[PDB]
């Protein structure tokens, strides 16, 4: 997975800025900014959620990508548990049940995994769409503000479990997040990205550097 | 690789899944069968007082009419569902996955064409089994299946590429069943009223909206040899045009 | 108070903005002048040879067709605006409010049956100032007016309550065209079938849905008094039932 | 704004069971509690998108109440000055350009709010969202995790202006909402929900009283 010269626009404004990326050997690397700098828009070239991006995408189309970007997206007449299994059939390689129940029982989930997604709050979605991406037990995890809804606990057993599992499947994790506190939990670099590329690479409170960059946009 | 085979086919099998266990599906089911009982039953055995007796062509022409049209609106519930719960954003992250969502459809259109023609089937057999007359062909139920998958595979790729155009779905039920309840009504209303109503008339037969739409209550069919080409031409080419679209798009 | 009167209005103009700065409204509009010119120029006033002389009648007629046809997407877009943005949410707090959502809409309704009304009519003169024929009444015109306001508002305010039982927009979209086309397709198509054939062909006269939908191209109208009746009392439930539904729905 | 007895279950799934509430003229309080417990559902029925939860809800009709649930609501094909022009019309009682000038450039959307809606991040929207709310120069705000997808410069301006404002207009403002540490910052009491019914009234980390009270749920 790795990013040259990526330029990306909308008509006239520029979101991304002959911006490079890539894992220096490192497993979990945040991505920090402000809103309207583009965090989203990188990840969704990664995906590859976008092809009009000027640039080079290397991605071994070998590997699997796993991926949250902006809202969560479920079946809504179906229930958390049936989401799990059609995604792991259908974009992953097959239903693991281990593999599934480690991670319903690590997140919490379990009392409401058999009820439909309609009757899901906005954080049950979150639990289950993490769960949803982790299931194609990718090597490549992208996240748009994972835990953006959950509560404090939820964050942390998510963030944990996500930890565990870059060891026990080959993987390297992509976190876009506000929330520093918690990317302060689980990294091991973070990026901070500004006016379409990078500004500082930190390798590893965050906030505190966040504010050094950002504040004198508005202040 | 079988590998990319076997994860398109999981995601037909769950369109079709969902299709047998929505209640939705049954009481189509229904309705239909409801409809040609009743049809059999209060004018074909008494209209004319026969001994009972009856033209299963013209129940087998109702059925197919009735069959293609919620077929039409399953097929096209098939193609919008990911647009409609957003899921398609899921989907469409590399070109070999992109294509395989177009293929997996594809696919799911035509074994939805395939349930409705066995449902046609089995509820003219019933009919048949029911009263009097001289038994249908099997081989005019098998060409009755070679229409079905004509029809549905023709407005449901037609359909797909707009959805993909537009990324709207309210839209595509919309020109589903506006595409046919058009086509026989506005051919008697002004056809014959231009100088070039004969000219105009002739036409539809060169135009797979208007002569598959006709069809549709038709006791029978025979497609010229242009008509034929033309509809299956006609296919082809919305399958390629889906798949360098699907290619293309952003999502 | 004039200050709720005051709010329901401001949304009612809301919605009718929107409809005179999309282009697609524009492009409705440009479509129907363009094929009600076509009918004249190429064989109202060729044909049979004559002296250019044309029946105002058969494009008056045709016009309305199109009208009603847009006009009824235009209503069914302005129902399902809320729901498809999700907006309906950040109205319906309060009873106060969740009745005058349901005002705003019905006058939004009118507004808009107002201004379809008002396209036809200047297509129709257009026609008159280009060519010979004996003008229409300017009361035929006005009794066009009355019924695109009940053909509307009937139609409308069903989909309303529809779409305020189901919370889908698509369906409506889909009620809305499948109603319309359905009713001259399936008339001669089956009624004369039956032993009952005549009393259902009958019947139809007592049934909106029915004989709203066949007036539609008509060259002109004249309500039986149940008919007029039946359709006005309609009306009047439907909207009833809108309060009384919008009051008890959780959203 | 009170809140007697109220009970409510989705079938067997009771959420609020004879819970109480108000404000002891307090002007800001916060609405804590973990994932599932309900308070997208206390406000809700404080909103009045509820008529079905067997009990009083005491509202002077008389009075406005601004709000935000869940993901914002937006007409999307639409400007975001076009959306707060909108709903000050329609929900409000008319459009005062100079409030709205002081809510839109206090929160920094400028540079953006004439661009179509469709075209904004998840956390532009929110801003505006918070804003359409604003726009009501409502009595009772009620908002559902306000800063939600905030970035930490955004959240905290957002939330200053919203106190500034609370003296200008005679308010009264719910929030309920994970990020302890916003609540800190804007508020003068805290209400901790927990199996339907309130557990502390916390007069004043929110953080520590948080865990010590739901953390025995799962751990
Ligand atoms: N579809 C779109 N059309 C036009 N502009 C867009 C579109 N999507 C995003 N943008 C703009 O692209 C810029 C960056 O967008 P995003 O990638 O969504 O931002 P971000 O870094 O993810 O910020 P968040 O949402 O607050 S985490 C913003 O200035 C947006 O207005
Ligand atoms: N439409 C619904 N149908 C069935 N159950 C529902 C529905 N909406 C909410 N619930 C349940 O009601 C409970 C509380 O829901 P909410 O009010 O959304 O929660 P909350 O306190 O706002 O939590 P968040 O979303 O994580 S802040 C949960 O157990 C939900 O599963
Ligand atoms: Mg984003
Ligand atoms: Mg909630």
């Amino acid at each position: 997975m790795k990013l040259e010269h990526i330029t990306k626009k909308y008509g006239s404004n520029v979101v991304l800025n002959d911006i490079d990326f890539d894992f220096g050997d490192s497993r979990i690397v945040g991505l920090i900014g402000k809103n309207g700098v583009g965090k989203t828009t990188v990840m969704k070239v990664m995906n590859g959620n976008i092809i009009k991006f000027d640039g080079k995408v290397d991605i071994d189309n070998a590997d699997n990508i796993g991926f949250l970007i902006e809202h969560p997206k479920l079946y809504d007449n179906k229930s958390g548990l049936y989401n799990l299994k059609l995604f792991a059939q259908v974009l992953g390689k097959g239903f693991d049940k281990a593999y599934t129940d480690k991670i319903i029982d690590a997140f919490g989930m379990r009392p409401y995994i058999k009820k439909k997604v309609k009757k899901y709050s906005m954080g049950m979605k979150q639990k289950l769409a993490i769960a949803v991406s982790l299931m194609n037990k990718p090597k490549f995890l992208i996240l748009d503000e994972p835990t953006n809804g959950m509560d404090p606990d939820g964050s942390i057993d998510v963030l944990t479990t996500i930890k565990s599992l870059v060891n026990e499947l080959d993987m390297r994790i992509l976190i876009s997040s506000h929330k520093l506190e918690d990317i302060e939990l689980i990294c091991d670099r973070a990026v901070f990205l500004r006016d379409g590329h990078f500004v500082q690479d930190v390798n590893m409170s965050l906030r505190d550097t966040y504010f050094n960059i950002n504040q004198r946009g508005d202040k | 690789v079988p590998r990319g085979s076997h994860r398109i086919l999981n995601l037909v099998k769950y369109d079709l899944y969902s299709i047998f266990k929505s209640p939705l599906t049954y009481l189509a089911i229904l309705v239909v069968s409801s409809l040609i009982a009743t049809q059999s039953i209060l004018m074909a055995n008494s209209m004319d007082n026969p001994k009972h007796i009856i033209v299963y062509g013209s129940v087998f022409a109702a059925a197919k009419w009735l069959l293609l049209i919620i077929g039409l609106m399953f097929v096209v519930k098939t193609i919008t569902r990911d647009f409609s719960q957003g899921t398609i954003q899921l989907y469409m992250s590399k070109v070999k996955t992109r294509v395989g969502y177009i293929i997996s459809k594809t696919i799911s259109i035509i074994l939805i064409s395939i349930l409705f023609a066995l449902i046609h089937y089995v509820i003219l057999i019933v009919v048949q089994a029911s009263s009097n007359g001289k038994n249908l062909a099997f081989s005019k139920y098998v060409d009755n299946l070679w229409f079905f998958l004509i029809f549905l595979l023709f407005f449901g790729l037609f359909l797909f590429l707009i959805t993909l155009a537009s990324q709207k779905t309210a839209m595509i039920f919309s020109l589903g069943v506006f595409l046919v309840l058009i086509v026989p009504f506005i051919k008697p209303f002004i056809t014959f009223i231009p100088r070039y109503g004969e000219k105009v008339l002739d036409a539809f037969d060169y135009i797979p909206f208007a002569y598959l739409t006709d069809k549709m209550i038709s006791s029978n069919f025979d497609f010229s040899n242009w008509q034929w080409v033309i509809s299956l031409g006609s296919i082809v080419i919305f399958f390629i045009l889906n798949i360098l679209y699907v290619a293309k798009k952003d999502i």
